[PDB]
């Protein structure tokens, strides 16, 4: 499974990472980790894909990186609408795909 | 939506003139294990059309 | 690009549900479907994914109980659930995985993998007592 922290928090402008640590068959044998935004009540949303890209139609802060088998979304210059959970879904390494446990982020 | 037109989006290899096929078995782009089963780097023959 | 959900419930444990997902604007067949429930007030546990043609890969909860199925005529997405437990209480969602060539960074060609998740369904709620 993937490891996330139950929360984190900021205040607006500057940047936070968020982490989420697994195994070396999923991040870090492959590729193809993604990063998702869901607000209460709301479906998520592709944040991240593919690693290093990004979604067109999305705020440029956000950034993602994988140093081994840990992911890592930065988000930078943190407004009020960003408040919401993030889930980091790697890929599956053969087909039992998962998902983090969550970082509910909470802008001061 | 008619999605009832498939295209061999990505065939095993390049198509002799006048020439037809209609297997579908799983083309494989990375290793070879995939024995007619979509894998990882193992996609399903044609596509469908929209 | 359009997923709309319906079947869920209520319903008691070792029963059976079916659930439905219409996708209008693309297709069961053209990308990788796949379902992802979400406890109430919980994380995302993906269920299962069935590729453009000729998978039935599920979770380890939920092997053996769910078997995900399409009608290509109808063009919906569906899941039976049987057998259901008191921990399958969660909403379910439809998940389509990404289009090939997505958003078609000009370097990589035709390469089906792309494996992420595009737009979602609405979920239905699935509460099993």
């Amino acid at each position: 499974a993937l490891t996330q922290p139950a929360s984190v928090s900021g205040s607006p402008g500057q940047s936070i990472t968020i982490s989420c640590t697994g195994t070396s068959s999923d991040v870090g044998g492959y590729n193809y980790v993604s990063w998702y935004q869901q607000h209460p009540g709301k479906a998520p949303k592709l944040m991240i894909y593919d690693v290093s890209n990004r979604p067109s139609g999305v705020s440029n802060r956000f950034s993602g990186s994988k140093s081994g088998n840990t992911a890592s979304l930065t988000i930078s210059g943190l407004q009020a609408e960003d408040e919401a959970d993030y889930y980091c879904s790697s890929y599956t390494s053969s087909s039992t795909r998962v998902f983090g446990t969550g970082t509910k982020v909470t802008v001061l | 939506g008619n999605y009832n037109y498939l295209y061999r989006l990505f065939r095993k290899s390049n198509l002799k003139p006048f020439e037809r096929d209609i297997s579908t078995e799983i083309y494989q782009a990375g290793s070879t294990p995939c024995n007619g089963v979509e894998g990882f780097n193992c996609y399903f023959p044609l596509q469908s059309y929209g | 690009v359009q997923l709309v959900e319906s079947g869920g419930g209520l319903i008691q444990p070792g029963g059976s549900l079916r659930l439905s997902c219409a996708a209008s604007g693309f297709t069961v067949s053209n990308n990788y479907m796949s379902w992802v429930r979400q406890a109430p007030g919980k994380g995302l546990e993906w269920v299962s994914v069935i590729y453009s043609g000729g998978s039935t890969y599920y979770a380890d909860s939920v092997k053996g109980r769910f078997t995900i199925s399409r009608d290509k005529s109808k063009n919906t997405l569906y899941l039976q659930m049987n057998r259901l437990r008191a921990e399958d209480t969660a909403v379910y969602y439809c998940a389509r995985e990404g289009e090939v060539e997505g958003y078609n960074d000009f370097w990589s060609g035709y390469s089906r993998d792309r494996y992420y998740f595009d737009y979602w369904g609405q979920g239905t709620l699935v509460t099993v007592s």
